[PDB]
C-alpha cells in the first residue's frame, strides 16, 4: 500500500511522458475515419481498443454485445423543397449530406416558421402560431429531441435545424450535419419480447413528426422567400426571418429507415485488492457520425491512455486499488448513449450495488477558457479537492478558482451518457471538460477532424493531460480511501434548497387544506440520518474492513435511494426525483405550482397533492435507508 | 442536328430541346440559389460547370441570348455547382423590381419571343425568377416525364 | 461457539419445562381479556410485554408507535331489518353484536340472494343475478374482503355474513362475530399529507358497500322468509334458502365510524454477534376483538417464552447467534396486520437488506391432527429439516412424513402478517400451526377464550411446546449457520413449474406473432446465475466473514428481486410476481391467457404482451442481479 | 284504571293502550322469531321475560285472551327474550296454512271483533303473522311518534 503523496507524484509523472495527440491522431485515420456506430470502421476501432487492453495487461477484457435498431439515411434522399401555393410546382433546395436519427419517415408541407433555439419560451415568445406549420430552429441551447417535443407540443408538423453564423462561426455555409432526436436514451424500439410482427412503441419518446437537419446556405435560401426581421434579442445573423411569404410554403421529405445494427462496449477491468466486486466505472463513446475526433476521439484517448497508465501503476509501482476500476468503450453514443444504456438496463435495480461511481470521459477537450463540471452533489467534494491540485494547462492556475462553484453547477443533460447513470441507475456520475462559452462549432459534422482540433487547441496535448489529471485523481481518491469520497451531506443543502423554494408558497399549501409538516420532518430526519453516519465514520476503526464495508455500503446507497419507486422505468426511466424527468421530480412539483398565480387551468390541484405526497415518501424512506438498524430511531 | 428547339406547354412549363438534351423552363417568385453560396456567370464558358456535361452548356449558352442576355452587361446569372447532388439550376433575377427591372422586362420580352402565349406571372415590387433544370437531374423532379413532356409539341 | 446438536438439545430440554398453558390463561385474564386494537387493555398487554422483554434483558427492547385510522361501531346500532314491499313496513331481525371494520358506513335494502362463500366461481354458478341485490354468504374459504369485492364486482349493494352450523358447529345460534373487508393491509386511509380537510381514497381497496355480520340465527330467519332450495353441493344446512319471497326484501343499516388509534409494536432484540445489522424477525399479533386467546393469546404467549429462551440461552448457556434475532408484538393485527405493515412501510425498499426471514407466531395452536405450513419456497429446505426431527406433539412421530409436503403446500393469504413481508416488503417469510381440517369456529367471536382453546386441546401445553420447538428451531438455524438457510435454488422449480404451465399455449402464442424465447433465456439464466453462486459458496473458506459476507448479500436480495420494479408500491403494494396481487404476478398472465379458449371479450392481447414482457424483464434482472461481476458472463 | 283500550290507525297499524303502555300490533307475512331461538310461551306467567317490566305483561295476557287464545289448548306464541337488544316482540303464527289453519281462523276472528274494519292480508298457502311491538322498543322504530300514534283516536 502507497501513500497518496506517491500515488499523486507517480500519475503525475506518468502523465507528463504521455502522448495524447498521438493517439488522438492515431483514430483519425482511414481505417477508423468514419465510424457510424455498427459500422465496420467501428467494429475496427472496438477491436483495436480491445487488444490495447490486453496488451495492457488488465485483469479481464471483455465484451457486452448487443442489437438495436438504430435509423440510417434511406438510399432515396431526404429534400428541402419550396412549394408554390399557385399552381403547386416545387423548387428543390437542399438534400441534406446529415439527417436526424429517430426522425419519422414522412412527407408534410406547410408555411415554414422561425422559433429561435425551440426552447418552451421561444414558442411562447412567438406572435406566429406554429400550429399545422412546419418550424425551422437554430441549433444550440437544447437538444434536438426537446426542439421536436416543444414543436410537436404545439403541433407543428415537422422541424428543420440549422447552425447558424453567430452560434457558429464555420465558414463552410454547405456543412451538413447529424443528431437524433429521441427523447431519451438507449434503443426507443425496445420490445420485450422477440417477433415479420409488428407492435407499436406507446411511451417511447419518439417524434411524430419529420425532422431534418440543413446547411445555413439552405436555411438562409429559405429565408430569402421568408418575411419578417428577427428579434435582435435572438442575436443572429440579419439573413433570418420569420415566416414564409403568402405565396409559398415549405416541403420536408425525410425517409430515413430502421437498421438493425450489432454494437460492442469494449470492457476492461483492473480487479481491487480488498473490495473487487465494487467498481469506479470511466467510460468514453467510440462511435461518431463524421471522423468525431473531438466527439469521440479524444474521449477514446483518454480512456485508452487512462487504462496504460493505471495498469503500469498497478504492475510496477505497487499501487493497489481497493475496488475495481473498469475502463468502457461504448458504441452508439451518438444516438443517445444508446450502448451505455443497454448495459445499465441489465442491471436496472442491482447495478447500484456494485458501481459506486462512473467518470464519463466524452467531449473533455474543447477549448482552453473554461473548466465545466457536471455532476451528482455527492461527488462535489471530490471534485473540489481534485481542482485544489490540478493546474490549468494554460495558464498555470489551479483549476479551483472560486469558492461557490458548486452553486453554478449545472445538471446533467440528456446528451450525456454520465445522465443515464445518475438518474436512471442512481449511480453517483461526472462529465467535465475544458471549453468555451461557445459551443464547440464542428461537433456533429465531417470537420470534426483532428486537424481541426490541433488548429483551434494547438496546447491540445497538454489539455488532454490536464483531462486525465482529473479523471485520473478522481479514480485513485475513490479507489485508494477507505472511505468512499461520496460527500451525502450534501444533499442536505439540496434538500434544503428544494424545500428553501417549496416555502415560498407556504400561504398556496393553506388554500388547499395541506400541511407541509411530514415533509419537514421528513428533511429533518435526513439530516440526522447524515449525522449519525459521520460519527459511526468517525467512532469506526479504520482498519477494520468489516465495519468500512458495512458504513460504505450504506453511503453507495445513498444515491439509488432517491430514484423514485412509485414510478415505472419503463414509463419513466428518469426516476431520479433530484435529477430525472417526469412528474416525480422535485421540480416538475414546483413548476406545477409555479402554475397557480396564473388563474388559467393550467395548475393542477390533484396532481400536487400527489407530488406533494410521493416526494415526502421518497425522502422519508431515504432517511430511513440511512439510519441504520431498525431499533436506532 | 439544328439549332435548340422550344415548346410551352401551359403557363407553368415551357421546355427547350437541344440535341439529345431536354430542359424544364419555368417562371416564378421562388429562388434556390444566392450568389454567397452559388456559381456566379460571367462568360458563357461558366456555364460548363453548371450541367452534368459542359458541353450542353451550349444549349443555354443560345438560350441566354435568344432571351437578350448581355453576356459584358448584364447580372450574372446563378447555378448550381454541377458536383452537387440536387442538381442543375440556372436562375435569372428577373424582379419587377429597382436593382433588376430593366433587365426583367428584356429577358420577358425574350420569353414573349420565344413563346408565343408566355404569360407573366411577375408582380411589381415582388420578387421573380427564371429557372432552368435539366430533364433528369433530381431538381427536375417528375416535370419532364410522359404527362408533361411527351404532352408537348415541340417547334422550332 | 456451540454445536449444532448442543443448541438443538438447550433449546428441546429448556422447552420441556416451559410452561405455556399458564401465559395463554394469564393473557385471557380481565386486565387484558377484550384488548380491541387502541384500547386501553391492549395498551396494557403492550405494556406487559414490555416489561417482560426488559425482565429478559433483551439487547435493546423499544416502542413503535403509529397513529391509524380503524373503523369500529357507533352508539347508534347496525340493523339487519325484513321490508314488505307491501306498504313497506319494516321488521328489525337483529342489532349485529360484531361489525365488519371498513364497511362502508351506508343503508341500503333490496333483495337478498344467497351465493355460498361468495367466491368467484360461486357467483357464476348462480341462477340469480345479484346486481342490485344484497347478498348473503358463509364465512370461511376466503377473506371478507374478497367475498365484499367479488360481490362488489357483480354490483352487489350489500353483504351479509354468517356462520353457517356446517362449517361453524357452534351451539350458540347466537354468537356474533368480527373481521375487516380492506382488501390490503395497512392503514387504508394513509394521506401522504396530514391535513378537518378531507381526501378522497383512490386505489385504497375500501368497499363501497356495506357489509355486517350476523348471527346464525338471524341468518335462519332471514331463510325464514326465502324460497329456493340450496344446492347439495354447498354441502349447508337444511335450513338455508337463496332468495327472498316475491313481496319481502332485506335492508341492511350499518353506521360504523372513523377513530383514530394509537398502537403500539412492541419490539426486543437479541443483537448478533457477527452481523447484527441483519435480522430474524419473530412476530405475534397481541390485539383481538374478542378475548382472542387462539387468535392473540397463544401467538403472544410463544413470543414471550420464546424471547425468554433466548435470552437465557444467549446469557447463560452460551449461545452466540451470528444475526440479530427481533421479538415483535404487533397491534391493530384484527383490521389487517396494520401494526406489522405501517413498521414495515417505513422501510418499503430498504428493509429486505436487514431483514433476512419473518416467523409469523399467529394461530399457531388450532387443533392436533395437522402441521400446516406456508411459506417462501426459500425456506422450504430449513422447513424440512426441521419437521424432520420436531415430534408431534400427540403422535410422536416426527412431524416430516410425506416426501412431497412442498408441493402441496398452499401460498401465505392477505389475512396472514406473513403476507405483507414476503409480498410487499420481499423478506422470505413462514407461518405454522397444528390444526384440523377445520377451521377454528370461535376465531373472531367472544368465545375465543382459554377455557374453550384448553377444551378443545386439553394437550394444549405440549402442542404449544411443540409449536415453540419448530420457531425456535428456525431461529437458531437461522443464525448459527454460516451460510443463510435460504434455499435459493428452490425457485429454479418455481420458474419451471410455471414455464411448465405457460407452455400449455405454445399454439396462442404463434397466433399473436410472440416468441417465449427471451423469457425461456431467462429461466435459463435464473438456472445458470444459482448454480454459479452454489459453486461459490462450496469453494467459499466457511472462515471468512468477507467472503460469505458477500455471498450471503446475495442470498438476501434473491426475494426482492422477484418484486416487480414495473408497478408503485402504492397503486400495488404486493408487487411480488409469484405471491403478490395484480396483473404483474406471473398467475394473473396465465390467467389472462386461460381467457383465450373463450372467444369472448374477456382475454387482453395487449395486456398480455405486455405481462410476457414485464415478466421477461423481471426474471432476467433477479438472474442479472444473482450473477455477481459484471466481467462474469 | 280500566282494561286495555284499542285504536286502528290504519290496515298496517293497530295499537293497544295499556296503562301508561302503548304496542304497535301488526299483521304480516314477516317474521322475525324461531322456536328454535327465541322464547315459546306455553302459559301466561311466561309473558313476563317478553317486556321490559314483566308487569305490563298484563295487557299482551289480556290481548291475547281478548283474541280467543287458549293458554292450554293452542299452540305457544313466540318472543324475543327481554334481555335482547331489539328487544320485545311477540309473535303469533295465524298462516292460512295446515298446521295453523284452524288456529289462524280464530285469531283473525278476534281481531275483527277487536278492531272493527280490520283487514284480512293473510293469503291461502301463504305465511301470516301477528306481532307485537311495545312503544319505545327498538323494534317499534318511530310507528308510535306523533305522525301515527297521535292520529288515533282511542276507544274502548
Ligand atoms: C433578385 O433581385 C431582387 C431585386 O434586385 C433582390 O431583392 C432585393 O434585395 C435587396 C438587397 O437584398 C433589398 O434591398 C434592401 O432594401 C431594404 C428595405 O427594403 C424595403 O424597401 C424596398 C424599397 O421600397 C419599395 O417600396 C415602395 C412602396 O412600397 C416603392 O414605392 C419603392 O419604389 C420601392 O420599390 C421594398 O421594395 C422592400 O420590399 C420588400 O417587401 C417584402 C418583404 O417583406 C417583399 O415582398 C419584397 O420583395 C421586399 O422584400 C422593403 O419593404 C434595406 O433595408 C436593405 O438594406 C440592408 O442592407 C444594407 C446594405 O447597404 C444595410 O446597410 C442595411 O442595414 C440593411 O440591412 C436593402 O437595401 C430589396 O428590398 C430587394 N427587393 C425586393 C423587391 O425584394 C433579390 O435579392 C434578388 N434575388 C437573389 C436570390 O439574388
Ligand atoms: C308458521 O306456520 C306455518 C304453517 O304451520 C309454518 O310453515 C310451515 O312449515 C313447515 C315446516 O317447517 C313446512 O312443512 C314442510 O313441508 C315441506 C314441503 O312443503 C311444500 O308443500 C306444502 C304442502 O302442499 C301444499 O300445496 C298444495 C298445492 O300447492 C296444497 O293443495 C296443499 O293443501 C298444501 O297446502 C306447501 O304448502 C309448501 O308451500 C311452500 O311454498 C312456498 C315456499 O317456496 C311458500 O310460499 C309457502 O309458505 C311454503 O313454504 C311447499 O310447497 C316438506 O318437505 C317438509 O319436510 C321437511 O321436514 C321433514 C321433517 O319430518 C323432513 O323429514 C323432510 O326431509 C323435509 O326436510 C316440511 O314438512 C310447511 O311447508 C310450512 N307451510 C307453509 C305454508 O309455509 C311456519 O314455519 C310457521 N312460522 C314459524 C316462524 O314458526
Ligand atoms: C464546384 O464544386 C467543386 C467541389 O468542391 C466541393 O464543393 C464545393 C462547393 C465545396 O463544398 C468544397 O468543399 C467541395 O470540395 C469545387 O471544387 C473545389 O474547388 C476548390 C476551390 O478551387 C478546391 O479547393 C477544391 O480542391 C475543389 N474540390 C474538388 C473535389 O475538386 C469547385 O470549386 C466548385 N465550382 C464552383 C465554380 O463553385
Ligand atoms: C333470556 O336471556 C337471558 C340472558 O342470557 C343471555 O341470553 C341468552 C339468550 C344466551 O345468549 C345467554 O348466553 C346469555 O347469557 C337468559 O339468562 C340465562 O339463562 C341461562 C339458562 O337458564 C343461564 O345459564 C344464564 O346464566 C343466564 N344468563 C344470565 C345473564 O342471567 C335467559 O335464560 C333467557 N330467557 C329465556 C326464556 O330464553
Ligand atoms: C399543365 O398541363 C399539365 C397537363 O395537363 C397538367 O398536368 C398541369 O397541371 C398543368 N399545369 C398548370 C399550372 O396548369
Ligand atoms: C391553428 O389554430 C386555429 C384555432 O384553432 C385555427 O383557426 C387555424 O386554422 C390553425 N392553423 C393551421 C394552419 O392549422
Ligand atoms: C391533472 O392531474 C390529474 C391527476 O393526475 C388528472 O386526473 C387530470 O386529468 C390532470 N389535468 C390535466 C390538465 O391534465
Ligand atoms: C447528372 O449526373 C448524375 C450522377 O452522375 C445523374 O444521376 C443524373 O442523371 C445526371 N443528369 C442528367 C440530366 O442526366
Ligand atoms: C297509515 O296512515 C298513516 C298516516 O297518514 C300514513 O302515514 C301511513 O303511510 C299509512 N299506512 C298505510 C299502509 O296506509
Ligand atoms: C340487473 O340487470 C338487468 C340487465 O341489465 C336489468 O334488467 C335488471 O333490472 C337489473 N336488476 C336489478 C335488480 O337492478
Ligand atoms: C385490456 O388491456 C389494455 C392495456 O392494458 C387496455 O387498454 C384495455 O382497456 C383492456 N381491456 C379491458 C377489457 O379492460
Ligand atoms: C326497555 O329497556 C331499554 C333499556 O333499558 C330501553 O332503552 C327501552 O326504552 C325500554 N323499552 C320501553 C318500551 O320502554
Ligand atoms: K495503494
Ligand atoms: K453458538
Amino acid at each position: 500500500r502507497l501513500y497518496w503523496d506517491d500515488l499523486k507524484r507517480k500519475l503525475s509523472e506518468k502523465l507528463d511522458s504521455t502522448d495524447f495527440t498521438s493517439t488522438i491522431k492515431l483514430l483519425n485515420e482511414n481505417s477508423y475515419v468514419p465510424r457510424e456506430a455498427g459500422s465496420q470502421k467501428d467494429e475496427n476501432l472496438a477491436l483495436y481498443v480491445e487488444n490495447q487492453f490486453r496488451e495492457f495487461k488488465l485483469s479481464k477484457v471483455w465484451r457486452d454485445q448487443h442489437f438495436v435498431k438504430i435509423q440510417v439515411k434511406d438510399s432515396a434522399q431526404n429534400s428541402v423543397i419550396i412549394v408554390d401555393k399557385n399552381g403547386r410546382l416545387v423548387y428543390l433546395v437542399e438534400n441534406p449530406g446529415g439527417y436526424v436519427a429517430y426522425s419519422k419517415a414522412a412527407t408534410v408541407t406547410g408555411k415554414l416558421v422561425h422559433a429561435n433555439f425551440g426552447t418552451k419560451k421561444d414558442f411562447e415568445d412567438l406572435y406566429t402560431p406554429v400550429n399545422g406549420s412546419i418550424v425551422i430552429v437554430r441549433a444550440g441551447k437544447i437538444t434536438f429531441a426537446e426542439k421536436v417535443a416543444n414543436a410537436e407540443s404545439l403541433n407543428a408538423i415537422g422541424v428543420l435545424i440549422y447552425m447558424d453564423q453567430t452560434k457558429f462561426p464555420i465558414v463552410n455555409a454547405e456543412l451538413s450535419f447529424f443528431g437524433h432526436a429521441h427523447l431519451g436514451t438507449g434503443d426507443p424500439y425496445t420490445p420485450g419480447f422477440p417477433s415479420t410482427q409488428f407492435p407499436p412503441s406507446r411511451s417511447s419518446g419518439l417524434p411524430n413528426i419529420p425532422v431534418q437537419t440543413i446547411s445555413r446556405a439552405a436555411a438562409e435560401k429559405l429565408f430569402g422567400n421568408m418575411e419578417g426581421d428577427c428579434p435582435s434579442d435572438w442575436k443572429t445573423d440579419s439573413t433570418c426571418r420569420m415566416v414564409t411569404s403568402e405565396s409559398k410554403n415549405v416541403k420536408l421529405t425525410v425517409s430515413n429507415v430502421l437498421k438493425e445494427i450489432k454494437i460492442l462496449n469494449i470492457f476492461g477491468v483492473i480487479k481491487g485488492f480488498v473490495e473487487p466486486d465494487h467498481y469506479v466505472v470511466v467510460g468514453a463513446q467510440r462511435d461518431a457520425w463524421g471522423p468525431g475526433a473531438a466527439k469521440s476521439g479524444v474521449g477514446t484517448a483518454l480512456l485508452l491512455k487512462l487504462a496504460q497508465m493505471f495498469s503500469d501503476m498497478v504492475l510496477k509501482d505497487g499501487f493497489q486499488p481497493s475496488r475495481s476500476i473498469i475502463f468502457a468503450s461504448w458504441s452508439a453514443g451518438d444516438f443517445g448513449s444508446v450502448g451505455a444504456t443497454e448495459w445499465l438496463e441489465g442491471y436496472l435495480s442491482s447495478l447500484h450495488l456494485k458501481a459506486f461511481t462512473y467518470i464519463n470521459l466524452d467531449k473533455a477537450v474543447l477549448g482552453t477558457s473554461n473548466f465545466k463540471v457536471s455532476a451528482s452533489p455527492l461527488l462535489y467534494t471530490l471534485i473540489e479537492k481534485t481542482m485544489q491540485n490540478v493546474k490549468h494547462p494554460v495558464t498555470g492556475q489551479f483549476l479551483y478558482q472560486d469558492s461557490n462553484w458548486a452553486s453554478k453547477v449545472e445538471k446533467l443533460t440528456l446528451d450525456n451518457a454520465a445522465f443515464p447513470f445518475l438518474a436512471y441507475s442512481g449511480i453517483p456520475a461526472v462529465s467535465f471538460c475544458f471549453c468555451e462559452d461557445t459551443d464547440y462549432p464542428y461537433l456533429g459534422t465531417t470537420m470534426d477532424t483532428y486537424k481541426e482540433l490541433i488548429e483551434r487547441i494547438p496546447e491540445l496535448n497538454k489539455v488532454a493531460r490536464a483531462a486525465a489529471e482529473v479523471a485520473g485523481q478522481f479514480v485513485i481518491k475513490l479507489t485508494h480511501d477507505v472511505e468512499l469520497n461520496l460527500d451525502y451531506e450534501r444533499y442536505n443543502s439540496q434538500l434544503l434548497s428544494f424545500v428553501r423554494d417549496l416555502n415560498q408558497y407556504r400561504a398556496d399549501i393553506k388554500e388547499m387544506g395541506l400541511s407541509l409538516q411530514w415533509l419537514y420532518s421528513a428533511r429533518g430526519d435526513f439530516f440526522r440520518a447524515t449525522s449519525r453516519l459521520t460519527t459511526d465514520f468517525g467512532n469506526a476503526e479504520k482498519t477494520d474492513r468489516f465495519v468500512m464495508k458495512k458504513l460504505n455500503d450504506r453511503v453507495m446507497r445513498v444515491e439509488y435511494h432517491f430514484l423514485s419507486p412509485y414510478v415505472s422505468p419503463k414509463e419513466s426511466p428518469f426516476r431520479h426525483v433530484f435529477w430525472g424527468s417526469g412528474s416525480h421530480t422535485l421540480p416538475a412539483l414546483l413548476e406545477n405550482l409555479k402554475l397557480r398565480k396564473q388563474n388559467n387551468g393550467a395548475f393542477n390541484e390533484t396532481l400536487f397533492r400527489n407530488q406533494l405526497a410521493l416526494a415526502t415518501w421518497t425522502i422519508q424512506g431515504a432517511a430511513n435507508a440511512l439510519s441504520g438498524d431498525v431499533w436506532d430511531i | 442536328n439544328e439549332l435548340p428547339s422550344l415548346c410551352m406547354l401551359n403557363n407553368s412549363f415551357y421546355y427547350m430541346r437541344g440535341g439529345v438534351n431536354t430542359f424544364l423552363i419555368r417562371v416564378s417568385d421562388i429562388s434556390v440559389l444566392m450568389k454567397e453560396y452559388d456559381v456566379s456567370i460571367y462568360e458563357p464558358e461558366d456555364l460548363g460547370n453548371c450541367l452534368n456535361k459542359s458541353d450542353s452548356s451550349w444549349a443555354i449558352h443560345w438560350f441566354s441570348n435568344a432571351l437578350g442576355h448581355d453576356w459584358l452587361m448584364d447580372p450574372p446569372m446563378l447555378c448550381r455547382n454541377k458536383t452537387k447532388k440536387e442538381g442543375s439550376n440556372i436562375q435569372f433575377n428577373i424582379s419587377k423590381a429597382d436593382d433588376a427591372r430593366v433587365y426583367g422586362k428584356k429577358i420577358r420580352n425574350g420569353m414573349r419571343h420565344l413563346f408565343r402565349g408566355f404569360h407573366d406571372p411577375c408582380e411589381e415590387g415582388k420578387v421573380c425568377y427564371l429557372t432552368i433544370n435539366q430533364c433528369g437531374d433530381p431538381s427536375s423532379f417528375d416535370y419532364c416525364g410522359v404527362n408533361h413532356l411527351s404532352k408537348c409539341q415541340f417547334d422550332h
